[PDB]
C-alpha cells in the first residue's frame, strides 16, 4: 500500500488528547492520518510490559531540497526530551527474585501515567456517549487510605462506613454528615461561604463545625495543593460525594490492563471511521506558505510530502527552537513492584488510593495508587505501586522518603517488601497557551502531554476545544450509527 | 453467557473484513467495520462469538497491543490468488504470540483461511497450504469464498469450537471475578 498525498487532518503523536481529537475528527467525516514515531501507541500515556519498560528506559540514560522559494520549513523535534532523572533500583535477588519478574514480564502493564477514572466526569461520559467504552473493561477502586500517625489506615467512604466507624465520636459523625450534606448542594448557600471566597479551602474548614481531625480528612482524603481556594475545595468535595456508589463504594474506576489502553481505544474509533495509522513513522518538518503563513503540508522521514488542512501536534514533537520560550512544569513519578499490600487484609485483590500530605511546606502532596494483580498490570504475588506528585526536585528526591516508610528493601525483617523501583520526572506541558510557542501557523494545533491531576479532564477538554476549532458546528464524538 | 473473542489477522486485501461480514450477516459487498457478535451453537452449547476486525490498522502494520488482548482464537487469512499474502502467515502468527502473550502459546488455537477460491487464477496450492498449517502444530485449514459464501459457515464452526476450548481453559485458571463494563 502507499500513503495518500492529501488528508483533511494529520495528527502527530498518539497520546490521549491526540487520539480523542483524531477519533472526533474521523467520526465527523474528516480524512485523518495519525502517526507516531514510536513502535507503540500512547506517547507519554503508554504502558509497558516489563521488558517493554526496560527498553523504554535505555533512551533516557535532507528535505530542505523540496522546499520551494515561496515556502519555508519548520523542522520538528528529532529527539524526545520529556523524560528526565531516570533512576532504577533493583532490590530483589539478582521468595520473589528478579529472575521471576523477568519470566513473568508479559504479565506487567506498567503505566507512565498514574490516574484514576472518576465515575462521573468528562472522560467516563465521553467513553459512554461515543461507545468507545466497548473497547475496555474496568475494576472498582475499593479503598481510600490515609496515614494515621505513621500507620496506614482505611478512611470512611460511605454512610455505612461512618456508622461502623469506631474512630470517630458521635459528635464527629453528626458534624461530618451535616457538612457533607452542605458540600453536595454548596452552590445553594452562597453567603454560607461567600466571605471565604478569597481564602484557602484549608483556612475555610477551620471556621466550620468540624474537628481538626475531620478537617484533615475532608482536605486530604475527599477534596484532595494547599493554597487552593475555598470554592475549588467545595467543587472537589461535591464531585467526590456525587461519584460515590455509581459503580462501587468509592468514586473511582481503573481500566483493566492499565491507563495505557485508553489512547488505543480512541485510536480504534479513529481507525473504524477511515483514519489511517502509521506507527514507526516520524515527520521531519512542516511546510509553510511563506505568503499566507498557513501550514500546507508535512514532509515525513521518507521524504514524502503530504498535504493537509489541519495539523495537530503533541508538544514533545515540536523543536527546541519552536519551544525556546516555553516554561514547562514537571511531574515526579515512581513505579514500584512490591510483594504485599500497604494495608494487609484477608481479601488481597484490593485496589487502593492512599494520599500522603507534604511533611513540610515547600513540597507537594503525594498520591499513591496500589494495583493488585486482578487489574492485569502485575504478576500474581505482586502489586504495582504508583507514586505521583508535582515536582519540587528530582522524582527520587521527592518520592523516596514516602517509599521508605511504606516498604522494606530487604528479605529479612510488617512492611511489604519493595522488589523493584523506578523514579523519573515527566515534562508537564498542560495549560500552556499557543502564544508561548514561536511562529505557530494558525492551522497547527498543539496538544499537551499528561497533566498531574488525578482524573482526565485536561485531556478531554483540550480535545473538545480543538475539535470545535477544526470541525465547527459538529457533534463531539457521537455514538456510531 | 459464554463469550468468545475472535480476531482476524492477515495482510490488507485478503478478505478479512468480507469474511467476517459473510459469516455474520450472510452478505457480501462490492465503511465502518469494527466488531460483530453472533449467537452460535458449538456442540449443543449456545455461545456468543465476538469477531474483531483490524479496522484497517494492518495496512501499515500498526495494530497495537490492546487489539489482541483476551483473544480466544486467532484467524489467519491469505488470498489464494496472491502468494505474497500466504508468505506473511508466519509473521502474523508470531506477531499474535508477541502481542497477546497467551498462556501455553504453542497450543493456542490458530485457524488458517485460504480465501477467494471463487477466482479462476489461484496460485497457492491446497496441498502447499495444508502442509504449512501442519508444520505449525497441525493448524486447521479451510479454503473459503466470502463472495460466493463457500465454506465460511463451516470454517467458523471449528473456529468457534477451538475458541471455546481456549476460553474454557482460560476461565479454569481465572481466579478473579468479572471486570466492570460501563
Ligand atoms: N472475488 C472475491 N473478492 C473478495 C473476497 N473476499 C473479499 N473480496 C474483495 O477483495 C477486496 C478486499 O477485501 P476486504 O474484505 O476489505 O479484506 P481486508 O483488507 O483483508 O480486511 C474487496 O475489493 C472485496 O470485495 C472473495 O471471497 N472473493
Ligand atoms: C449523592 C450525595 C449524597 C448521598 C450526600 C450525603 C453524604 C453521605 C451519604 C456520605 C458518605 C460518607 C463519606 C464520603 C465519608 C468520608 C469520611 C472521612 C474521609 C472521615
Ligand atoms: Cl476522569
Ligand atoms: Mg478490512
Amino acid at each position: 500500500d502507499n500513503l495518500p498525498s492529501d488528508f483533511d487532518v494529520i495528527v502527530i503523536g498518539t497520546g490521549l488528547p491526540e487520539s480523542i481529537i483524531a477519533a472526533a475528527c474521523s467520526r465527523s467525516g474528516q480524512r485523518v492520518l495519525h502517526v507516531d514515531s514510536r513502535s507503540y501507541y500512547g506517547g507519554n500515556w503508554a504502558s509497558f510490559s516489563f521488558s517493554g519498560l526496560l527498553s523504554w528506559l535505555k533512551e533516557y540514560q535532507m528535505w530542505q531540497e523540496q522546499i520551494l522559494e515561496n515556502e519555508e520549513a519548520i523542522p520538528l523535534s528529532s529527539k524526545d526530551k520529556t523524560i528526565q532523572h531516570v533512576e532504577v533500583f533493583c532490590y530483589a535477588s539478582q521468595r520473589i527474585t528478579y529472575s521471576q519478574i523477568i519470566k513473568e514480564g508479559r504479565r506487567f502493564n506498567i503505566d507512565l501515567v498514574s490516574k484514576l477514572l472518576y465515575s462521573r466526569g468528562l472522560l467516563i461520559d465521553l467513553l459512554i456517549k461515543s461507545n468507545v467504552s466497548r473497547y475496555a473493561e474496568f475494576k472498582n477502586i475499593t479503598r481510600i487510605l490515609a496515614f494515621r500517625e505513621g500507620t496506614v489506615e482505611q478512611v470512611p467512604c460511605s454512610r455505612a462506613d461512618v456508622f461502623n466507624s469506631k474512630q470517630l465520636t458521635m459528635v464527629e459523625k453528626r458534624m461530618l454528615m451535616k457538612f457533607l450534606t452542605f458540600c453536595v448542594e454548596y452552590e445553594e448557600h452562597p453567603d454560607e461561604y461567600r466571605a471565604y471566597e478569597g481564602t484557602t479551602f484549608s483556612e475555610y474548614l477551620k471556621t466550620q463545625k468540624l474537628t481538626p481531625n475531620l478537617q484533615y480528612f475532608v482536605l486530604h482524603s475527599i477534596a484532595m495543593e494547599t493554597t487552593s481556594c475555598t470554592v475549588d475545595g467545595l467543587k472537589a468535595t461535591k464531585k467526590f460525594l456525587q461519584c460515590l456508589g455509581r459503580y462501587g463504594n468509592t468514586p473511582f474506576l481503573f481500566p483493566l490492563y492499565g491507563q495505557g489502553e485508553l489512547p488505543q481505544c480512541f485510536c480504534r474509533m479513529c481507525a473504524v471511521f477511515g483514519g489511517i495509522y502509521c506507527l514507526r513513522h516520524s515527520v521531519q518538518c512542516l511546510v509553510v506558505d511563506k505568503e499566507s503563513r498557513k501550514c500546507k503540508a508535512v514532509i515525513d522521514q521518507f521524504g514524502q510530502r503530504i498535504i493537509s488542512k489541519h495539523f495537530i501536534i503533541e508538544d514533545s514533537y515540536l523543536s527546541e527552537n519552536t519551544c525556546s520560550r516555553v516554561q514547562y512544569r514537571q511531574i515526579s513519578r515512581a513505579v514500584l513492584i512490591t510483594d504485599g499490600s500497604v494495608l494487609r487484609t484477608d481479601a488481597d485483590q484490593q485496589v487502593s488510593i492512599l494520599t500522603v500530605p507534604a511533611e513540610e511546606p515547600g513540597s507537594f502532596a503525594v498520591r499513591v495508587i496500589e494495583l493488585c494483580s486482578s487489574t492485569m498490570t502485575c504478576m500474581k504475588g505482586t502489586y504495582l505501586v504508583h507514586l505521583t506528585c508535582m515536582s519540587s526536585k528530582t522524582a527520587r528526591e521527592d518520592l523516596e522518603r514516602v517509599v521508605q516508610k511504606l516498604f522494606t528493601p530487604y528479605t529479612e525483617i510488617e512492611k511489604p517488601r519493595l522488589l523493584w523501583a523506578l523514579y523519573f520526572n515527566m515534562r508537564d506541558s498542560s495549560d500552556i497557551s499557543r502564544d508561548c510557542y514561536n511562529d505557530l501557523p494558525s492551522n497547527v494545533y498543539v496538544c499537551s502531554g499528561p497533566d498531574s491531576g488525578l482524573g482526565n479532564d485536561n485531556a478531554v477538554k483540550q480535545a473538545e476545544t480543538l475539535f470545535q476549532q477544526i470541525c465547527p458546528n459538529e457533534d463531539f464524538c457521537p455514538a456510531p450509527p | 453467557k459464554v463469550l468468545l473473542k475472535v480476531i482476524i489477522l492477515g495482510d490488507s486485501g485478503v478478505g478479512k473484513t468480507s469474511l467476517m461480514n459473510q459469516y455474520v450477516n450472510k452478505k457480501f459487498s462490492n465503511i465502518g467495520a469494527d466488531f460483530l457478535t453472533k449467537e452460535v451453537m458449538v456442540d449443543d452449547r449456545l455461545v456468543t462469538m465476538q469477531i474483531w476486525d483490524t479496522a484497517g490498522q494492518e495496512r501499515f502494520q500498526s495494530l497495537g497491543v490492546a487489539f489482541y488482548r483476551g483473544a480466544d482464537c486467532c484467524v489467519l487469512v491469505f488470498d489464494v490468488t496472491a502468494p505474497n499474502t500466504f508468505k506473511t502467515l508466519d509473521s502474523w502468527r508470531d506477531e499474535f504470540l508477541i502481542q497477546a502473550s497467551p498462556r501455553d502459546p504453542e497450543n493456542f488455537p490458530f485457524v488458517v483461511l485460504g480465501n477467494k477460491i471463487d477466482l479462476e487464477n489461484r496460485q497457492v496450492a491446497t496441498k502447499r497450504a495444508q502442509a504449512w498449517c501442519y508444520s505449525k502444530n497441525n493448524i486447521p485449514y479451510f479454503e473459503t469464498s466470502a463472495k460466493e459464501a463457500i465454506n465460511v459457515e463451516q470454517a467458523f464452526q471449528t473456529i468457534a469450537r477451538n475458541a471455546l476450548k481456549q476460553e474454557t481453559e482460560v476461565e479454569l485458571y481465572n481466579e478473579f471475578p468479572e471486570p466492570i463494563k460501563l
